[PDB]
Order: structure tokens, then C-alpha cells, then sequence
């Protein structure tokens, strides 16, 4: 076949929650999988492991390699230079990873049930939107109260972008069913968006039926010769 | 006229929210708001004294009354993190409408003594301003 | 309360059983209890509001709700719960070391990316 | 590599809509070169015509074989038996695919946009979200009044399944993002859905201002001379 060179940056779970930012290079289209080689520029911890070559499109063997390290140099703007001088080609290829720029961060919305679900006293339906961010990268989790639901209780799609309105930006869904009866109850309900470009690292919206639309609005003015205190 | 969602006592307007459990088709409900503005009829624009005559323009904002943005604190795998709570508070530098009974505010007026001026300190709020 | 801060710190553990009982686990004298030997301390910073008290070597059974108290004038009375969840500690260390007749020892303990910038 | 052969169902945007109902009994995989012929159990009346073979990957070949038969016995419970034979590993392959039964309805919601969006005066965001559908095939368009608008102005996601009690169901969403004079105007827009469980196999939905507007408001001018404000 025909040997390529990848290099694929670290996953958001565990640069946000934790901070252990592994690295990961991978060649793939070789039939020989034991004489290769990797070398990243800085090695420290230079103890860059290796695994089984497992396979690929028809049994053809792939290798790969992992190089340790956590997120300071990485948030900081380091390069990383990985590249393979195996003697499966008589000349060397080489690739690098940088964390992007030009970021920009999403905007997070939750929206209340539909009106029609309530009347049939079963099981409501709660929707997250979240836009406008720049890399592909996104965290949505959802708790009851203070406590975090688990992760098999809800259905979140996958990141799209959006249509181009010049910069391409974006998005990402996710829904939530819960008990009709709890929800007038009172209970309230979170959607939390993580992504690298918000300060904080995390952003969260609650919702309540109390602090919805409403369907009276009473309105006072009242005109205070007296003071301008405000007790 | 239940739970208190706003309290601001810088343009002093209080809102509360109730569901109110009807009589009549007693499987819905409404949701009642309650909003309740006072007007201070005797206040000047700037709070301070000569500044501009007194204010007769009052505007709010249902969408800046009901923001949130104190970072919070949440509890997610075994962890605590730190979050913000809203989309929009890209930054005092809010008008006030009305003063407040526990902050201090205070001018700066040069009287004369025979000789030079000073620059004398004037409480315009007495009863907020002992130092203790 | 911060203008009593020249007062003495306690440490409860309510027992619950018959009636509602605080016997001491640690003050700020300088006596611990005897079973809590190793494993307790009771430290005056972050001062000014505040102190803190540390207990590691945790077991199933510590798990209860415990006081704090000084010698003040009018006493809050602030009350925890320590709830006991699955897991491994963050730091590593190995068990209980010897020694040899007089030579040099050395230990070491282990620490996540999570602790760098502390 | 390997041979294989499988055949797929119609597509649903010409089976609903279009008169195009073709089955392609397919294999990709062949160490000989183009070779190959295909028979059908039914003999509706045409003959199923092919194609050249294509590229793949390193060697491999796909050849294809459209079966015209666009009358739609397909719907009324045929079985549709295809069969492989080429000079390749001596048994000749067969497979079967029918229509599915269990089939459920789809339920439709569209949702408002949320107030913060529309006190800025930009885009305005509008959802639309269809779940409990049975077979993972779906249609969703918009429009304008009456006018359909063309399919690059919005996004839609893929049709995954959703955690559930037994019965295996899925859910699709889609957004929309408009201009807010056209929205304040009073111009309203439509969510629209295809599916095949439904009876006229189309659903539709409207929304526009004065959807979550509240019916009663009171405002009282409380003059001077009677202030009894309460802490
Ligand atoms: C509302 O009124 C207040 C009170 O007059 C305004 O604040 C004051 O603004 C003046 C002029 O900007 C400040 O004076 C400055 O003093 C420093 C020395 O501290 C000097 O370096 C400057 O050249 C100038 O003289 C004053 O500090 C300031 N703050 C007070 C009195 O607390 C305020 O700007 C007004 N706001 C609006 C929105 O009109
Ligand atoms: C990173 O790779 C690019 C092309 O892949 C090339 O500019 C160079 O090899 C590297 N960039 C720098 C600044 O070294
Ligand atoms: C104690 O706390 C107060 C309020 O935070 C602060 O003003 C004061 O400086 C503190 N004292 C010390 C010694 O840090
Ligand atoms: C540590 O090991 C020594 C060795 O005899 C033992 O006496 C001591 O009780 C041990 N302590 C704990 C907490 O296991
Ligand atoms: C239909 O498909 C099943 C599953 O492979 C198979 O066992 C059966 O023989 C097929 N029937 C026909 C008529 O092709």
C-alpha cells in the first residue's frame, strides 16, 4: 500500500477534568510493524511507550507511539515534532502539532419543555444548544440538583459546523428526558459546556418551571416623595 | 408573591414568582409574576450634588435585573470546578437610581480658613457612614 | 468570630448513642487522643477567620458528623459530615520502613499533574 | 481482501417524494478482475442493469448492480432474495432484505428562541426535534411562509437512538438561524418531517411571535401620600 504519517491532539476529558495531556503519533501501511522510529523534539520523561501493531484496512499492521506530559507547555504554546526515520523507506517524514488559535467560545442555551408534553403527565423533554465555538472540541454534562447524573441517562450528538456567516464556527445538541410529576414539583435542572476558549474553562445554565414564562404578569409603580434610600 | 427570584437595590425593583394551583381545571395552573418599581422623585443623575437636575427618565431592563455572573462552584466526577453563569457580563459602572442603607456616600467640598483651602469631607448619607 | 481569636480550638466526634455526647479528639492545647495517635492535627491557618484540622488514614468506620468548638464568649457550633466514597488516594506512598544500624534512609512519594502547580 | 456482498434499502427522499425505488445488490472485494453477474428472485419486468467497477482500496475493486424495479411492490411485503456469481471462491453468495415491521410515530416539536438571543437584535435561533421514531430514517426541511428554502442554510444532525425501556427508538434534531426584523415582522417559519410510519408521511409545524405571549396584565400607579412599602 502507501505508509502516511498522523499526529492528533489530546482529548478534552482529560485536559479539562484532569490535566495528563498524552500525545499520540501513528504511522500506518506497513507490513515489517518492528523496525521503526520516533522522536518528539523535547524528551524529558523521554520513556515514550510503544504498543501491539495492531491492524488496519486488510490486515495490514500499524504502529504508534505515546509520549507523556501534562498540560502547561501545551496551554502554553509549545510545538511537538514527531517524526518516523524507519528503515521501511530509505528517506524520513515528519509532522507537528500546535494548539490552535484564532478561538472564539460558545454560547450556551437551555430551553424549557415543549407546552404539549405537559398534559399527557409522563415524561418531559429538556434541550442544550451550544454555538459558535471555534475548534471542534466540546464537554456537555447534565445534574440534578448538585448531583451529576450519569452518563447513560441522556443522548448528546456530535459537533457540525454551521452555515458560514464568513467564519466557520460550530455547534452542538443535547437532550434530557425527566419525570413529568418532579418537574412541577420544583426541582431544578444544569446543563455545564466546557471548552477551551471560555476563561474559567466551564460555563453552566439552571433552569426551574418557576423561572419561566409566565402566563400573569402583575406590575406596581409606586412614587416615593419621601426618600431615595431603598431599604 | 412567593419565591424571590431579584432583589437589586441599585435601581430598586423586586421580583417574585408563584404557581398559583387554580380552582378551575384543577390539572393546570398558571405562573404569576410579580414586579414592583419605586420611583424616587427628588434624586439627581450623578450621585453627586451640582451635577445635571433631577433625574425624570427611568429605564429597566428585565434581561440585566435577572443576570448572574459571580463564578459558582460544582461538584462533577470527584472534583470541585470553578464556572461562570451567564453569556453576557463583559464589563462600578451600572447607574444607580436610588442609594442604598449600607454603603457610604461621600463628597469632597473646598472650604476657606483665613489662610489656604482644604478639601473638607462631606457625608451625604449620615447614617451609614460612622466608623466602626 | 475573629475579634476572639485569642481562645482555645476542640474537635468533637458526636457518639449519638444514648443521649448526644462530644468527647475531644483533639485541642489546641497540645493533647490528642490515644486510638488517633499519627493520624490528627489541628492547625491555625489560614487564621483570621479560620482554622483547620486534618485527619488522613481513612477508614469505613470514620464516617459521622463532628464538631467544632472554642472557649469564646457566644459560641457558633459548626458541624460536618464526612461521607466515605470508592476510590484510590491521589498521593502514593509504600507501608512502614525499617532500619538498619545507622545508615541513610530514603522515601519517596508520588504526585499527579494535577498537584504541579502547587 | 475478503469478498462480501450486501444490498440496501431505497432511499427514503426518493421513495417518498421521487419514483425512484432501487435496490443495489453490491460486492467490493474481488481478486479476479470485472467478471461478475447477478440474478434477482423477482422478474417484475426489467433487466438490472450495471455499472463499471471502481477504485478502492490497494487492489480491491467494487462492482455494482441497480435493480430498476422503481413500481414499489416494496412496501406491500415482497422479500427481494438477490444472488452473487463470479469466478471467485466457488459459492455462490445470496442475501435477503425486507421491510421492517414494529414501526412507532414520530413526535414533532418546535421550539421558540430563547429571550436573550432576541434582546440583542442579531440572528434569532429556532430547534426543531423529532423522537420516538422506530426505523432510523428521517426527512426534516424548513420554510417560509410557503416558500421552501434551500437546503445550505441550515444544519442537521445524523439519527441516533436514545436511552430507553426495551422498545428501540431514535431522535433527530436541526436549527435554523433567521434575521430578527423578519422575525419581529411577523413572518413565520415551518419545521417539516418525513417519515414512513406516518399515514399521509408528512407532519408539519408552525411558529412565529405571539406563541408564549401571556394573557392577563395588570399595572397599578400607586400615587404619592399612600407609600406602605413592606421589607
Ligand atoms: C459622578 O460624579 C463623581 C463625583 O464627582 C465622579 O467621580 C469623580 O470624578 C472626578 C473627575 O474625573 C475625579 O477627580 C479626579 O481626582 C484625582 C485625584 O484623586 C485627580 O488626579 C484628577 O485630575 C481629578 O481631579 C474624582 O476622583 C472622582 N471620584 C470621586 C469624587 O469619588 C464620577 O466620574 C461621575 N460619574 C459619571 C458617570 O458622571
Ligand atoms: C510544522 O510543519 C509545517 C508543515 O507541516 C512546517 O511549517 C514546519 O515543518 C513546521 N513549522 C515550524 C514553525 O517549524
Ligand atoms: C483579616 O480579614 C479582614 C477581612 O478580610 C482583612 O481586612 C484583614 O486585613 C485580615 N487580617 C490579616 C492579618 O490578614
Ligand atoms: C507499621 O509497621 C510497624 C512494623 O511492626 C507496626 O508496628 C505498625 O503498627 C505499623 N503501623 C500501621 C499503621 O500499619
Ligand atoms: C431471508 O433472510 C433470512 C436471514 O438471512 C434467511 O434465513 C432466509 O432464508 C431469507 N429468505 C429468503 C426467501 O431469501
Amino acid at each position: 500500500c502507501h505508509p502516511r504519517l498522523s499526529l492528533h491532539r489530546p482529548a478534552l476529558e482529560d485536559l479539562l477534568l484532569g490535566s495528563e495531556a498524552n500525545l499520540t503519533c501513528t504511522l500506518t501501511g506497513l507490513r515489517d510493524a518492528s523496525g521503526a522510529t520516533f522522536t518528539w523534539t523535547p524528551s524529558s520523561g523521554k520513556s515514550a511507550v510503544q504498543g501491539p501493531p495492531e491492524r488496519d484496512l486488510c490486515g495490514c499492521y500499524s504502529v504508534s507511539s505515546v509520549l507523556p506530559g501534562c498540560a502547561q507547555p501545551w496551554n502554553h504554546g509549545e510545538t511537538f515534532t514527531c517524526t518516523a526515520a524507519h528503515p521501511e523507506l530509505k528517506t524520513p517524514l515528519t509532522a507537528n502539532i500546535t494548539k490552535s488559535g484564532n478561538t472564539f467560545r460558545p454560547e450556551v442555551h437551555l430551553l424549557p419543555p415543549p407546552s404539549e408534553e405537559l398534559a399527557l403527565n409522563e415524561l418531559v423533554t429538556l434541550t442544550c444548544l451550544a454555538r459558535g465555538f471555534s475548534p471542534k472540541d466540546v464537554l456537555v454534562r447534565w445534574l440534578q440538583g448538585s448531583q451529576e447524573l450519569p452518563r447513560e441517562k441522556y443522548l448528546t450528538w456530535a459537533s457540525r459546523q454551521e452555515p458560514s456567516q464568513g467564519t466557520t464556527t460550530y455547534a452542538v445538541t443535547s437532550i434530557l428526558r425527566v419525570a413529568a410529576e418532579d418537574w412541577k414539583k420544583g426541582e431544578t435542572f444544569s446543563c455545564m459546556v466546557g471548552h477551551e476558549a471560555l476563561p474559567l474553562a466551564f460555563t453552566q445554565k439552571t433552569i426551574d418551571r418557576l423561572a419561566g414564562k409566565p402566563t400573569h404578569i402583575n406590575v406596581s409603580v409606586v412614587m416615593a416623595e419621601a426618600d431615595g434610600t431603598c431599604y | 408573591e412567593r419565591i424571590v427570584l431579584v432583589d437589586n437595590k441599585c435601581k430598586c425593583a423586586r421580583i417574585t414568582s408563584r404557581i398559583i394551583r387554580s380552582s378551575e381545571d384543577p390539572n393546570e395552573d398558571i405562573v404569576e409574576r410579580n414586579i414592583r418599581i419605586i420611583v424616587p422623585l427628588n434624586n439627581r443623575e450623578n450621585i453627586s450634588d451640582p451635577t445635571s437636575p433631577l433625574r425624570t427618565r427611568f429605564v429597566y431592563h428585565l434581561s440585566d435585573l435577572c443576570k448572574k455572573c459571580d463564578p459558582t462552584e460544582v461538584e462533577l466526577d470527584n472534583q470541585i470546578v470553578t464556572a461562570t453563569q451567564s453569556n453576557i457580563c463583559d464589563e462600578a459602572t451600572e447607574t444607580c437610581y436610588t442609594y442604598d442603607r449600607n454603603k457610604c456616600y461621600t463628597a469632597v467640598v473646598p472650604l476657606v480658613y483665613g489662610g489656604e483651602t482644604k478639601m473638607v469631607e462631606t457625608a451625604l448619607t449620615p447614617d451609614a457612614c460612622y466608623p466602626d | 468570630n475573629r475579634k476572639e481569636s485569642k481562645s482555645i480550638k476542640y474537635w468533637c466526634l458526636w457518639e449519638g448513642a444514648q443521649n448526644g455526647r462530644c468527647p475531644l479528639l483533639v485541642d489546641s492545647e497540645g493533647w490528642v487522643k490515644a486510638q488517633y495517635e499519627g493520624r490528627l492535627s489541628l492547625l491555625e491557618e489560614p487564621g483570621n477567620g479560620t482554622f483547620t484540622v486534618i485527619l488522613n488514614q481513612l477508614t469505613s468506620r470514620d464516617a459521622g458528623f463532628y464538631w467544632c468548638l472554642t472557649n469564646g464568649d457566644t459560641l457558633w457550633r459548626t458541624t460536618v459530615e464526612i461521607k466515605i466514597i470508592e476510590g484510590e488516594p491521589n498521593l502514593k506512598v509504600p507501608g512502614n520502613v525499617t532500619a538498619v544500624l545507622g545508615e541513610t534512609l530514603k522515601v519517596p512519594c508520588h504526585f499527579p499533574c494535577k498537584f504541579s502547580s502547587y
